[PDB]
């Protein structure tokens, strides 16, 4: 599993828990939705983009 | 001894070096996370930070901007790696913080600084899924002002028939760059769509990292600075060519690869780009 569309709209807390069950070594980074980010690709990384309420606002994926 | 990373060879940059052209007097802004100016394989000419809590553009707390800068312009000497345009005047325009992210207004302020400081080339190894009117206006203004603007296409891979190129790469005024490996195969993560313009090496790319280190990174972030460095080589050989002409020269002399949806016009070839007469090889 490398994408989690089922997590959109969930809390950032539940998303972290789910992704760490699927990918226990994941380096998770929480960022505000609507920011600009680097375009490196890191198979170990999962960025979580949250809205101002701390809910997931974009499909999480590895990279 | 110095090493020439495979991607520098693959775009035929050594052909320009042997003609005597290495990007001298061409100003390239790396709009990114900063550049570690203490690295012995980089020379940073100037810069500015738009990140409110990280005010020093010559400190790179992420590592990403430093790697991107070395692909553009790592020095020609007896150490480390060689850059595409090793004599270019390199500017650290810091708009991303330690965590690799920045507000749209920070990126825009950086593009404005580049315009005001007469940069010839901007590299933006960065992006997001949505645009804004103000972001489009900033890149359009840079191009109207004569700057070559190059950006990573994005690492969203495929999504059926949909474009997955992000912004600012997706804007017509910006050259959007996808990633291939050493065999010219598209990297599986490389974004796709009719906005994809050209490809460059973006798999296992060795470059400079902060604290006098080197390392291999992957991404359309790594592909973009091959093309920004190529633009600087071309301008050092043809200092009167406009950004329009530099962009056309790179587009018109690619080595065509697959369908343009996945590969754009193909792999850049800076040897062919820097001739007067252009055709694809
Ligand atoms: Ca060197
Ligand atoms: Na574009």
């Amino acid at each position: 599993k490398t994408e989690w569309p089922e997590l959109v709209g969930k809390s950032v807390e539940e998303a972290k828990k789910v992704i760490l069950q699927d990918k226990p070594a994941a380096q998770i980074i929480v960022l505000p939705v609507g920011t600009i980010v680097t375009m490196s690709y890191r198979i170990d990384r999962v960025r979580l983009f949250v809205d101002r309420l701390d809910n997931i606002a974009q499909v999480p994926r590895v990279g | 001894a110095q090493s020439v990373p495979y991607g520098v060879s693959q775009i035929k940059a050594p052909a320009l070096h042997s003609q005597g052209y290495t990007g001298s007097n061409v100003k390239v802004a790396v709009i990114d996370s900063g550049i570690d100016s203490s690295h012995p394989d980089l020379k940073v000419a100037g810069g500015a930070s738009m990140v409110p809590s990280e005010t020093n553009p010559f400190q790179d707390n992420n590592s990403h901007g430093t790697h991107v800068a070395g692909t553009v312009a790592a020095l020609n000497n007896s150490i480390g790696v060689l850059g595409v345009a090793p004599s270019a005047s390199l500017y650290a325009v810091k708009v991303l913080g330690a965590d690799g992210s920045g507000q749209y207004s920070w990126i825009i302020n950086g593009i404005e600084w580049a315009i005001a400081n007469n940069m010839d080339v901007i590299n933006m190894s960065l992006g997001g899924p949505s645009g804004s009117a103000a972001l489009k206006a900033a890149v359009d203004k840079a191009v109207a002002s004569g700057v070559v603007v190059v950006a990573a296409a994005g690492n969203e891979g495929t999504s059926g028939s949909s474009s997955t190129v992000g912004y600012p790469g997706k804007y017509p005024s910006v050259i959007a760059v996808g990633a291939v490996d050493s065999s010219n195969q598209r990297a599986s993560f490389s974004s796709v769509g009719p906005e994809l313009d050209v490809m460059a090496p973006g798999v296992s790319i060795q470059s400079t990292l902060p604290g006098n280190k080197y390392g291999a990174y992957n991404g359309t972030s790594m592909a973009s600075p091959h093309v920004a460095g190529a633009a600087a080589l071309i301008l050092s050989k043809h200092p009167n060519w406009t950004n329009t002409q530099v962009r056309s020269s790179l587009e018109n002399t690619t080595t065509k690869l697959g369908d343009s949806f996945y590969y754009g016009k193909g792999l850049i070839n800076v040897q062919a780009a820097a001739q007067h007469h252009h055709h694809h090889h």
